[PDB]
RNA sequence: CGUCAAAGCACUUUGCAAAAGCUAACGUAUCUGUUUCUUGCCUUUUACCAGAAACAGCCGUUUGUAAGGUGUGCUAAUUUGACUGUAUAGUUUUUGUAAUCU
């Protein structure tokens, strides 16, 4: 039942064992499937209405998809100086001298 | 000033912990003909 | 139950609640269970024709409940974390 | 009574414990004291 | 510390005069110290270790002229076991005064 | 940047990579009687380790070897 | 000739040899790692400052790529492992585990898919979440270096043996080698268009290969000398240009060469004090990315 | 012949090198290794022929020998912190020793249980008392213990005796049960899960 | 260390190797009064030549022999009569026959680098090979 | 206790950094020194007397982090964290008063 925590304060539509359709964000649910809805819109027949603060039965529910998605270094030791290249008079690697 | 003053100062200040500063350094070096003879082939020291 | 938790929360002020009939009621909670049966005052019923009818005092059974609309300034109420033995969402303090 | 104030943690042992000139070993504490009243009789002879 | 990042057919970069004829060998070479140029590198320890352990290896083959051997991996294991054959052995612990006395890295040959 | 100091190769050892030591004011110049360090290194195995003997103000005035108290022209 | 506030600027950092540096993809960041098990993010234009420091990696970083999205940072590490490093936030997202030894080379795709090799003589493709080899191919001997095609079906491993394999992904048929090279193979390197390969080996031959479907022989375009490697064995990286025009390559001897991808020298610049480990140029503008084992790394024009 | 024998050479150098530079226990090239703890013979045999330095066998370490005097107070503080309590008869100190005998730092702090001490130390004060109580003559130790010109004691002929007995209360057998087994240790349970650890 | 008539009689197996353990104490007490014929360093060789010895005899009672039980084995190490740390070096491949901690650690060198006797003796010269300074050791290395 | 996640884990050595924010024991313990004042004893200095203020030092403590050591494991052990964690077809939600038409 993790899957059901990832849909926290998304927004969602419901179909319900009438027929009709709420669509608002998830607030909390329950383990009978008894799902907060805020800021819900009814989806009768389209007509809207402001519906609120909803609390679902369980029963009621048949249904949920979702519509959208959920709402919404420290430092480091390095320094630069300008510098020029050297030439060295050298050619050679390293290792051999 | 302020770099010239603060590195004297430093030095000055730094004159009892115990020194732990132990790393190599690798140099290479190039001989020059001293003696005559054939110079030398170049040297890398520790 | 967060959801049980709400509808406790709404207690005292003006919830409509539809029931599986279709009529609608509005008036003032003033008890719920955790079963959500409920109990109403002053309650203006609208059956699913229109027509309006008054009640002063109700016990809706909790099984027949479809859904309610709690006042918007609810949303904001605090949803608890619950531990396994707990049965009411509250506060927590202890290990969880 | 001071508060404590906030310092990097240094030690003398340790320190000396890092360099080469220093091992350890494990004795009897009368033998350790016994070394450490002749080495300092030691050190102030080699003064004197 | 040259500061133009320059192409690379204009590096030959020459002195442009008469060639001083004056001069001797020993200021023909260019130096910081009184011997010679030295110069910082940055060479890994494990790389200087081993190609100075070759130069010396090498220096003591011209010196002793015994420079007869070749190296591989089964080579490794056959070059220790004449030593080790020509090693006495080691003896047993808890024998302690002579007659097969326990000496381990410390015996002779 | 007080890098290295001035030896001969005669007495640098006959090998192109010589390891050696040094220890800052170790020892006091024999001619400068200054605060100088010392290098020690190894001129070749089965021999003491060599070791300058004076400062880098002096064999800079004499234009000599600071180990073997050689001058590095003749 | 560009926005650097100074032609040359000598960057300062780290307390062991670096061994690897990338420019961002867009141009503006790039990141440095090494010896020291530690990378830092850098500012191309402006107080060329750190940002960030990318800490937890348990070994040295052998190699480091940049995402498209320019958000998200895969470091290869000694320690056998693949870390995934959140830039904006420096969080480890994911330790990809899975090989049996040093992890020596690492490349990136243009759609989430991740490639490496490593001493166990095996290459892995790794998902950005998965989290599991979703294909191992196994070799004989230790693989070096690796490219992907951004076209995505032709990965080009380099090892002991010398010669470049191709191997394709889905068809698992490998019955085309890259061969010319006589020692190990120290980096690869794709094109922008995804034409042509660069190689750089140990034989100290600078190579350029040619990625298309037909050849007609001698794949081979052209051959580079002068860049020569040391007997540290370091993994020595080439470079390709934005306009794909020069290509660059580190060396031993502490210089860095440029060509012009036509057979004629044009930059061998000095200005390391030892190995060149790594060199890379700005996808827009005409700088040069140098790093090398003196804990030092160098911007260019 | 050739290719399988070049490879694998060629793949032994390559693999050798990765093992240098990404050692399993390797920091730069070298296995890392602890400072561990000579034999205490060692320092025996150190302070028994460096003796009081009338040697030349022994004159470059002067110096050094004379330049420890700064540090002597410490080890001084560190020695009488450490002094055996009552009831136990020896303790065994983590020592820490200049390489020419010079000086001698007890390396140790005396961390008891704070309960358990004041506990053991009310032992010691019943058992006193009873034992002033019983004793009847009491002969005080003298002082200064050792003669003048003395030489200092040989440790040698330390290490034979007995080291007789201490304080130590008759603890019950069946009343005293919890504490009996590690009442007058030094570190009393180090080695169970009533400590961390050492 | 040191034990006393009225302590915690050691475990079972002990008495059967106190005679040797003691014989080992007898040969310390000699070699810490014997005196000269050597350098600062080389007259301190035999203290670490017994020392391994001791220790190489218990670990050769427990691990190869097996004639002696874990318990009075691990008492054996808690009292000091052996080396825990060089038992631990033993029993590691390339180890075996380490002849002391001093020749493998390498802060105590002046470049960084373990002792001479660690080196395979197939890869040294006849000139170098010579007698450790720090313990006298002859070859420590495993081939040899 | 359970599920999930990542970290080998336990003990230990050393380095580096930090330690009041909301009035409060880094240390339920307890020394020394310097400067500026006021005192005591005082023939002059050190050494001193005992109170204050401002500063320092030493003996210790805790935490974070980096690299190692020992013993055991990776053919599993342990630790840390997170979690909307549990049964159940017999009325209050999930083992159907459904279909039928309107
Ligand atoms: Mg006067
Ligand atoms: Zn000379
Ligand atoms: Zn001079
Ligand atoms: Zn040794
Ligand atoms: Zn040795
Ligand atoms: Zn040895």
């Amino acid at each position: 039942t993790t899957k059901m925590v990832s849909l926290l304060n998304h927004s969602l539509n419901v179909t319900t064992k009438d027929g009709r359709t709420f669509v608002g964000q998830l607030l909390a649910f329950d383990g009978f499937m008894n799902l907060v809805l805020s800021d819900c819109q009814e989806y009768r027949h389209e007509e809207k209405r402001m519906l609120g603060l909803v609390i679902l039965r369980g029963e009621f529910i048949v249904s949920l998809s979702v519509q959208g998605p959920p709402p919404m270094l420290l430092s480091g030791p390095g320094v630069a100086r300008p510098a020029g290249r050297g030439i060295p008079l050298g050619q050679a690697p390293v290792g051999l001298a | 000033t302020k770099l010239a003053l603060q590195k004297i100062l430093s030095k000055q200040i730094a004159q009892a912990v115990v020194q732990q500063r132990d790393d190599p350094v690798y140099i290479r070096y190039t001989p020059s003909n001293q003696m005559g003879q054939a110079l030398s082939k170049q040297r890398i020291i520790k | 139950s967060l959801c049980i938790k709400l509808l406790h929360e709404t207690q005292g002020h003006i919830v409509t609640m539809e029931l599986e009939n279709g009529s609608t009621y509005r008036g003032k909670l003033i008890e719920a269970e955790d079963n959500m049966n409920c109990q109403m005052r002053d309650i203006s019923v609208t059956a699913r024709d229109g027509r309006v009818s008054h009640l002063d005092q109700v016990y809706i059974r909790g099984s027949h409940i479809r859904f309610l609309i709690v006042p918007d300034m609810l949303r904001n109420a605090p949803m608890f974390k619950v531990g396994p033995g707990r049965s009411v969402p509250l506060p927590t303090r202890g290990r969880r | 009574m001071a508060h404590p104030k906030s310092h990097t943690n240094r030690s003398l042992l340790r320190q000396l414990k890092n360099t080469k000139f220093f091992q350890s070993t494990s004795i009897d504490w009368v033998e350790a004291g016994l070394q450490v009243c002749r080495q300092g009789y030691n050190m102030l002879q080699l003064l004197i | 510390e040259l500061a133009r990042n320059v192409p690379v057919n204009e590096m030959v970069q020459p002195a442009l005069g008469p060639a001083n004829p004056f001069v001797t060998k020993e200021q023909d070479s260019i130096k910081n110290s009184i011997t010679g140029y030295a110069e910082r590198e940055y060479v890994p320890n494990f790389v200087f270790n081993q190609e100075y352990y070759a130069n010396t290896h090498a220096i003591y083959g011209k010196r002793n002229f015994d420079d007869n051997e070749a190296t591989t991996s089964t080579d490794l294991k056959r070059k220790s076991q004449k030593i080790k054959e020509r090693r006495e052995d080691p003896g047993d612990p808890s024998i302690l005064e002579g007659d097969g006395a326990y000496k381990g890295p410390w015996a002779g040959y | 940047d007080v890098e290295f100091p001035s030896i001969c190769e005669r007495c640098l050892g006959d090998n192109s990579y010589v390891r050696m030591t040094k220890e800052p004011l170790g020892q006091e110049c024999k001619i400068c009687s200054k605060p100088c360090t010392i290098f020690r290194w190894i001129k070749e195995r089965g021999q003491k380790p060599g070791k300058t003997q004076i400062c880098v103000g002096c064999a800079r005035y004499k234009n000599c070897c600071q180990s073997c108290m050689l001058d590095l022209q003749f | 000739t560009s926005d650097l506030n100074v032609p040359n600027l000598q960057m300062f950092g780290h307390t062991a040899e670096v061994l690897v540096a990338r420019f961002d993809p867009s141009g503006s960041y790039f990141a440095s790692g090494g010896m020291d098990r530690q990378i830092l993010l850098w500012n191309v234009f402006g107080d060329v400052k750190n940002y960030g420091v990318l800490n937890g990696c348990k070994g040295a970083i052998t190699d480091l790529q940049w995402s498209r999205d320019s958000r998200v940072v895969y470091c290869s590490s000694s320690d056998t492992h693949l870390m995934s490093w959140d830039a904006v936030s420096g969080q480890k997202i994911r330790k990809h585990k899975g090989h049996a030894g040093v992890v020596n080379a690492l490349d990136v795709l243009k759609v989430e898919l991740l490639t490496s090799v490593s001493d166990d003589c095996t290459m892995k493709v790794w998902d950005s979440r998965s989290k599991d080899c979703i294909k191992t191919i196994e070799e004989k001997y230790p693989l070096t270096a690796v490219a992907i095609a951004q076209q995505g079906t032709q990965v080009f491993i380099g090892g002991i043996d010398g010669a470049i394999k191709i191997w394709d992904l889905r068809n698992n048929h490998c019955s085309h080698v890259l061969k010319g090279h006589k020692d190990i193979i120290t980096s690869l390197a794709i094109s922008k268009d995804g034409s042509s390969l660069l190689s750089n080996s140990m034989d100290n031959t600078v190579r350029i290969f040619d990625v298309k479907p037909f050849a007609s022989a001698q794949r081979q375009l052209q051959i580079f000398e002068g860049a020569i490697h040391g007997q540290e064995h370091n993994l020595l990286g080439v470079a390709w240009s934005r306009n794909s025009r020069f290509v660059g390559a580190g060396s031993s001897d502490k210089n860095v060469y440029v060509w012009s991808a036509t057979g004629d020298l044009r930059y061998v610049l000095p200005g390391h004090e030892g190995s060149v480990n790594h060199v890379d140029f700005h996808p827009h503008q005409d700088i040069i990315l140098s790093c090398s084992s003196d804990r030092t790394i160098f911007l260019g024009e | 012949g050739n290719l399988e024998k070049q490879l694998n050479e060629r793949a032994r150098k390559w693999r050798a090198s990765q093992k240098s530079k990404f050692g399993v226990k390797r920091k730069q090239g070298y296995v890392q290794t602890e400072k561990a703890d000579l034999p205490p013979e060692h320092l025996r045999k150190i302070m028994k022929d460096r003796g009081d330095m009338s040697s030349r066998k022994f004159r470059a370490d002067k110096r050094s020998y004379l330049g420890a005097l700064k540090y002597l107070p410490h080890a001084v503080l560190k020695l009488l912190e450490n002094m055996p309590m009552p009831w136990e008869e020896y303790r065994e100190v983590k020592v820490l020793y200049h390489v020419t005998g010079a000086i001698t730092f007890v390396n140790e702090s005396p961390r008891v249980i704070e309960p358990h001490f004041i506990a053991q130390w009310g032992t010691m004060w019943m058992m006193m008392r009873r034992e002033k109580r019983d004793r009847k003559n009491f002969k005080r130790l003298r002082f200064p213990p050792f003669d003048d010109e003395e030489p200092p004691f040989s440790i040698d002929q330390l290490l034979d005796l007995e080291p007789l007995e201490a304080i130590r209360m008759d603890l019950d057998e069946e009343d005293d049960a919890p504490v009996m087994d590690w009442f007058y240790e030094n570190k009393a349970l180090e080695d169970t899960p009533h400590v961390n650890g050492p | 260390r040191l034990r006393t008539s009225r302590t915690k009689r050691p475990p079972d197996g002990f008495d059967e190797i106190e005679p040797t353990l003691i014989e080992f104490q007898d040969r310390m007490r000699q070699i810490e009064n014997t005196m000269g014929k050597g350098t600062k360093t080389e007259m301190l060789a035999p203290i670490f030549q017994l020392h391994h010895q001791r220790s190489r005899y218990i670990y050769d009672l427990y691990y190869k022999r097996e004639a002696i039980s874990t318990e009075l084995y691990n008492w054996l190490l808690k009292q000091n009569y052996a080396d825990g740390n060089l038992i631990a070096k033993w029993k590691k491949p390339g180890y075996e026959k380490l002849c002391c901690l001093r020749c493998i650690q390498t802060a105590e060198s002046k470049f960084g680098s373990t002792c001479i006797c660690r080196v395979p003796k197939s890869k040294l010269d006849k000139d170098q090979r010579v007698r450790c300074t720090h313990c006298g050791c002859n070859g420590c290395a495993s081939c040899d």
